[PDB]
């Protein structure tokens, strides 16, 4: 199978930008590779074909290049509607084979996460479970790594992370990490910290609440 | 105008098996080939075959062999592509693409989601969350236990919400929301999240409690 390495997985840029993706195949595919747009919420759109050819309805500012194995997608002055995804697509040999896409994401200032524990409540500790909830809110970049302290010691065990989209009015990131125990468990212990590392700050950002 | 029209979202039990259709309008059909295009974990994208309706002749990529079956059905200008043996690893997103047969370029249908699962559908669970100052104060809901997705949680019905993408805890799922409002405002009013589940005709009120 021919693979196609996609460089770069994810770029953070800025309007009127000039913008460079590349697509790297395992062998010559003789110009025969496409690129596609999917932007966010929506289905795919053709791009360029057969390396150099635009698909209908594709502004100018779209160019494709390269020969042989190496190729790539030129946007000149990036515009609004240009923040999506991208791929390649290999058709020299079966199976057509894609690149693992390009995000381009809406570069911003730094922004400080806003950061909120939450015991579990009443009515789940009646069910067995005990979940603690970390919010972090309207930070960027989106890199943030997080940590659990209980009584001042990690647990990685029963962590679930999520991470929202960029964001569609101030083009920030929120995450929210849950910390899941058996009642048994959580009540054994009785301080609980959510501890954020970030950009932004050279220290830690941490709460934390009293059992 | 180019139209691939496709079958709606799609949920089955493991074993079981699911036919996704491709209605194919404004060009003659036989002309160009059909491929079907798997997305799963976002980033994924896997050609799965295809059929030149013409001679009903198709390829398929050695991973999708027996898992995948494409027809046309020339008459009503429709590609299908049947899903068989289905497993957990086949949820997805499921595109028929059109393309054309001597330059490659490309039309794509709006997608099908697949979600396979053993789960039987079951209402969530909503615990509120609130904390254990400051002019602002965040609270949430986290929506635990349900299937299959997807809810919708409304804040007092009615900016300021984040709502997380829902995560796949044993066969289940989990979902918080957050909201921040004035400190002023609760706990001297009442904070409500309100979460409906159509699978399940579910709506259930939590009030936000200090
Ligand atoms: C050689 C002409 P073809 O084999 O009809 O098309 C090539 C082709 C097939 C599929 C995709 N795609 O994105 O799924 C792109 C391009």
């Amino acid at each position: 199978d021919i693979l196609m390495t996609q460089q770069p997985s994810s770029m953070s840029v800025s309007l009127g930008d000039t913008v460079t993706i590349t697509c790297h195949a395992s062998q010559g595919i003789r110009s025969n590779i496409g690129w596609l747009q999917q932007k966010p919420g929506k289905s795919f759109k053709g791009l360029i074909y057969l390396g150099t050819n635009l698909e209908d309805e594709v502004p100018s500012r779209f160019s494709g290049s390269g020969s042989g194995a190496d190729y790539s997608l030129t946007i000149s002055s990036l515009e609004s509607e240009d923040f999506a995804d991208y791929y390649c697509v290999q058709y020299a040999q079966f199976p057509r084979t894609f690149g693992g896409g390009t995000r381009l994401e809406i570069k911003r200032a730094d922004a400080a996460p806003t950061v909120s524990i939450f015991p579990p409540s009443s009515e789940q500790l009646t069910s067995g479970g005990a979940s603690v909830v970390c919010f972090l809110n309207n930070f960027y970049p989106k890199d943030i790594n997080v940590k659990w302290k209980i009584d001042g010691s990690e647990r990685q065990n029963g962590v679930l992370n999520s991470w929202t989209d960029q964001d569609s009015k101030d083009s920030t990131y929120s995450m929210s990490s849950t910390l899941t125990l058996t009642k048994d468990e959580y009540e054994r212990h009785n301080s609980y910290t959510c501890e954020a590392t970030h950009k932004t700050s050279t220290s830690p950002i941490v709460k934390s609440f009293n059992r | 105008e180019v139209q691939l029209q496709q079958s709606g979202p799609e949920l089955e039990k493991p074993g079981a098996s699911v036919k996704i259709s491709c209605k194919a309008s404004g060009y003659s059909f036989t002309d160009y080939n059909m491929n079907w295009v798997k997305q799963s974990n976002g980033k994924c994208l896997e050609w799965i075959g295809n059929i030149d309706p013409y001679y009903g002749s198709t390829k398929y990529n050695q991973k999708f062999e027996d898992k995948a079956t494409l027809t046309v059905d020339k008459s009503s200008s429709t590609a299908y592509m049947q899903l068989k043996s289905l497993t957990s690893e086949d949820s997805a997103i499921y595109y028929c693409v059109r393309s054309n047969k001597y330059t490659g370029s490309v039309y794509w249908g709006q997608g099908t989601t697949l979600t396979v699962s053993s789960a039987k559908t079951t209402p969530p669970s909503v615990y509120p969350l609130a904390p254990g100052t400051g002019s602002s104060v965040t609270l949430g809901c986290l929506v635990k236990g349900y299937f299959p997705e997807s809810v919708t949680v409304t804040w007092n019905s009615g900016s300021s919400v984040h709502t997380f993408p829902a995560l796949l805890q044993s066969g289940l799922y989990t979902m918080s929301s957050s909201v921040t409002v004035p400190s002023s405002t609760w706990p001297s009013q009442t904070v409500t999240c309100s979460v409906a589940h159509p699978a399940s005709s579910t709506t259930v009120d939590k009030k936000l409690e200090p």
